[PDB]
């Protein structure tokens, strides 16, 4: 029984539905067991790899912060020394930020590399068998796991993916574009596709917020 | 699209295969080597809207033509920009779009245009002019605030003495002006154009449009002096006597 | 004592004073071109190897823009499929006008167009008359 | 690895201790319990009454509308004034040139 | 004059947790719904949470965040330290 899925919102006329084969991690061999359509808005998107680039330099560098302090001459008891606690945060746009995202799944789609599952339960909680299917399937040495929300997530994948360094499992609001170019092969459940496509998709209609979302 | 084709083809991305974009950072000079070596508040802001915008909005169904125009739903439609920290204190009307503007439904403006109420009248619009207070209006254009807050409705305030002859004047169609002289008033006005006056009252809807808050009152859904219970999507209203006391005080 | 009434039936006006957060969709109007001039993309499509794209509120792709304080420009942005094709077209539709080739700017990446000069009014009538 | 919990903001309403020296003294005014009760309505607990003007506050409010806000019938009687006197500078105008 | 002896071996994971759960939540706000805001994430010190400035006005924000915590040493030093930067970059 092929396991049929449609794209809520409403997809342009002028663009075809992009499609993706579905898997289950409940046995090894079941590597196809539906079929999934996927918005070309968010899963056909152009090809900006910049963007990803603007996107990663500010991930890794809004967060730096430099505690480098020297004493010059003046303050002796360095003509040019370091000068107290220094931080680098900076907000690129966030419509840039969900553009960046939007182009950064396309890339792993079309690449191959994006594998879309109905759910993560697996019949052990052994981290072997993780590995072992990864290998069957010739994933990437690097997995990242995503569930739609970290309090429902499965035990028995948590602790597979809790005792693998190159297997992480992260909840669907911890997705971020550096994970997943740090890793190989990107594993998304169904529901998190949905809720990653409300929010990239409700990016449109953008009312400029008169008071603060909360 | 063949790019995508290529896309294929190529070979998985890395972290490291990210490059900076052409042009995106210029150079810069460093002091290494030689070679950075050696060496008005009383007028009132008011704030106009064409009717061709206006013609835009109700062409695009922005705000719901049913719904008579209200300036709270404006600013919920985005269609202009006040700023209290600008301190505006008006909204005016625009001649703009006389000739391709032909519609008809009721509205309020702070200020409205001579020559443009005949026409919207002409199509069969109904429009008034109401005064608010320029720390009133903001609280009508951001109510969920002080609801937070937790104060309850005030009254509505009134002009200053230099603003009260525009609103009582008949002609400027004021909440302050004479009913008995807008019979007379808007025939007038169809006398200046010459169209054939629609009376008010023949439309089904005469009441809906016709519909006008107290003076004291801010909201045409909601009394002066009412509370709401924003947590309980209810509305309170005070039940002291001597808080109806206040309000007519 | 309690000094408040609370009452559900009034709660309506509060309802319609809640803001919305959607660009609403332009509405059905029985006869196009709209009054204020308006007319939504042609049915059926065209089936040229370019399409072109309205903007989120529903209008053409079409901005005036002048650069160096001298320099008049028109940007098409929301371009899709072959790009080529739609720059071959627009160099024929402009260089009779014109009176020559136009001089334009392909910014293949971000799928825009750049032309120098003013002309908005004379390719937003072509685009309608591609049915985009 | 997996990862950890995701940061979640505390909701519902949070009584600051008034007799706790560090507490600002901002979060301990009436605008503040009004606010509280703005943010939850009845599971705040304010009580509505106390939302209202007390009788004293009653008294002093009205002593700012008839000091600092005057009725229609009083601006009509200016505007009456005024038009009077800008008569009678007009007739002197008038009959001066 | 350079070393003569080899230094100790060093090999560095790449993959350990703190290297591997770098970034995560990154996106709280946009897939947050918006409930928190990415700057409240910001871990250093208060008065440099979500802001950013120039020498100047970083010392200035100190003072006033802590400036009731600062030590007399401290503020002394401070003050003078301010006192040149402000005839510097406003004078000169």
């Amino acid at each position: 029984d092929p396991v049929l899925r449609k794209c809520e919102l409403r997809i342009p006329v002028h663009r075809r539905p992009v499609q993706a084969w579905v898997e289950s991690l409940r046995g090894f061999e079941q590597e196809r067991i539906g079929l999934a359509e996927l918005h070309p808005d968010v899963f056909a998107t152009a090809p900006r790899l910049d963007i990803v680039h603007q996107v990663a330099i500010w991930q890794r560098n809004f967060r730096r912060i430099s505690y480098a302090n020297t004493k010059t001459r003046a303050e002796v008891s360095v003509a040019h020394g370091p000068r107290g606690p220094t931080s680098y945060y900076y907000m690129l746009p966030m419509k840039v930020r969900a553009l960046g995202l939007k182009v950064a799944l396309t890339v792993k789609l079309m690449q191959d590399d994006l594998h879309i599952v109905d759910s993560l339960e697996l019949p052990t909680a052994d981290p072997q068998y993780l590995t072992e299917l990864a290998q069957y399937r010739h994933w990437g040495s690097s997995v990242l796991l995503v569930d739609l929300t970290h309090e429902e997530m499965p035990k028995n994948v948590v602790a597979a993916t809790s005792g693998l360094n190159s297997f992480n499992l992260i909840p669907a609001v911890g997705l971020n574009v550096y994970s997943m170019l740090k890793h190989q092969t990107l594993v998304l459940t169904l529901p998190s596709v949905a809720f990653l496509e409300d929010k990239l998709l409700w990016q449109d209609s953008r009312y400029t917020p008169l008071y603060p979302f909360r | 699209g063949t790019s995508l084709d290529l896309l294929r083809s190529l070979p998985r991305v890395s972290l490291a295969n990210l490059k900076p974009s052409p042009n995106s950072r210029k150079r810069e000079r460093r002091p290494r080597d030689r070679r950075r070596g050696r060496k008005h508040s009383f007028r009132h802001q008011y704030q106009p809207l064409s009717l061709r915008r206006l013609q835009y909005l109700i062409d695009l169904g922005r705000v719901d033509p049913t719904q008579p125009i209200d300036l709270t739903q404006l600013v919920n439609g985005r269609g202009v920009t006040i700023q209290p920290l600008k301190r505006d204190y008006g909204v005016q009307l625009v001649e703009e779009g006389a000739d391709t503007f032909q519609a008809k439904i009721n509205i309020e403006v702070q200020l409205a245009s001579e020559l443009a109420i005949a026409a919207i009248e002409k199509n069969g619009g109904v429009v008034t002019t109401a005064f608010y207070d320029p720390r009133s209006l903001e609280i009508l254009c951001k109510p969920i605030p002080f609801f937070l807050r937790g104060q309850p409705i005030p009254k509505r305030m009134l002009p200053p003495e230099s603003l009260v002859p525009y609103y009582t004047d008949a002609k400027n169609r004021g909440y302050l002006a004479d009913p008995a002289k807008f019979p007379e008033a808007r025939l007038e006005l169809a006398m200046k154009f010459g169209y054939v006056l629609p009376d008010i009252t023949k439309d089904e809807l005469f009441r809906m449009l016709s519909a006008r808050k107290d003076p004291r009152q801010i909201f045409f859904g909601l009394a002066p002096g009412w509370v709401v219970n924003m947590a309980d999507k209810k509305i309170l209203k005070p039940t002291d006597e001597n808080l109806l006391k206040y309000y007519s005080s | 004592n309690p000094g408040f009434v609370e009452s559900v039936d009034e709660y309506q006006f509060v309802e319609r004073l809640l803001p919305p957060t959607k660009i609403p969709e332009p509405p059905k109007h029985k006869h196009y071109p709209t009054p204020s001039g308006w007319q939504p993309p042609r049915d059926p499509l065209p089936s040229l190897p370019y399409f072109v794209r309205r903007s989120r509120m529903h209008n053409i792709p079409v901005y005036k823009e002048i650069t160096h304080g001298n320099r008049q420009m028109t940007l098409i942005r929301k371009v899709e499929g072959d790009i080529w094709a739609l720059q071959k077209d627009v160099e024929e539709f402009l260089s009779p006008l014109l009176g020559k080739t136009p001089i334009t700017q392909v910014n293949e990446v971000t799928g825009t167009l750049r032309i120098k000069g003013y002309f908005d009014e004379q390719l937003k009538a072509w685009l309608l008359e591609k049915g985009f | 690895y997996r990862a950890p919990p995701p940061p979640r903001r505390r909701p519902g309403p949070h009584s600051p201790d008034p007799e706790n020296l560090l507490t600002p003294r901002w979060q301990l005014t009436p605008r503040y319990v009004a606010k509280q009760f703005g943010r939850h309505g009845a599971i705040s607990g304010v009580p509505p009454a106390s939302l209202w003007p007390t009788p004293e506050q009653l008294r002093e409010l009205e002593a700012e509308e008839q000091e600092w806000y005057p009725s229609l019938a009083t601006m009509q009687e200016s505007l009456r004034l005024q038009q009077q006197a800008l008569e009678a500078r007009r007739q002197a105008r008038e009959q001066r040139i | 004059f350079v070393r003569l002896t080899l230094p100790p071996p060093k090999v560095v994971d790449r993959w350990n947790e703190k290297r591997a759960l770098f970034g995560v939540y990154d996106n709280i706000g946009i897939l947050g719904n918006f409930e928190k805001h990415p700057k409240e994430l910001i871990k250093g010190p208060v008065w440099l949470r979500g802001w950013r400035g120039n020498e100047l006005q970083r010392c200035v924000r100190k003072k006033k965040f802590v400036g009731n915590r600062m030590f007399i040493e401290d503020l002394h030093n401070l003050n003078k330290r301010i006192s040149y930067l402000y005839k510097h970059f406003n004078r000169h």
